[PDB]
């Protein structure tokens, strides 16, 4: 997976 | 400090999961385990501790093995893990 970016 | 208390327990992150794609290859309760909520689209998700958001989820992804990988100073994390383990994961 990969973060939510913000 | 924690991001977000109404997500504080297993039960309320598992409700979230309502609407959890099944089309997802990773299931709500492991999920819900490694302290995430579903956010409501597609395959986001948050811990109700650190606030760290993950998507696009792979088959054999590993909720904890990915929560220690992107944020290893999660205090749930280190809470229900160890520091080993994620001293470990953080390793590879
Ligand atoms: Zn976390």
């Amino acid at each position: 997976a990969v973060p939510i970016a913000q | 400090s924690i991001s977000n208390l109404s997500m504080q327990t297993h039960a309320a992150r598992m409700r979230t999961f309502m609407y959890w794609p099944s089309s997802v290859p990773v299931q709500p309760e492991q999920l819900a385990s490694a302290g995430f909520y579903y956010v409501g689209r597609n395959d986001d998700v948050k811990c109700f501790c650190c606030d760290g958001g993950l998507r696009c989820w792979e088959s054999g992804d590993d909720p904890w093995v990915e929560h220690a990988k992107w944020f290893p100073r999660c205090e749930f994390l280190i809470r229900m893990k160890g520091q080993e383990f994620v001293d470990e994961i953080q390793g590879r």
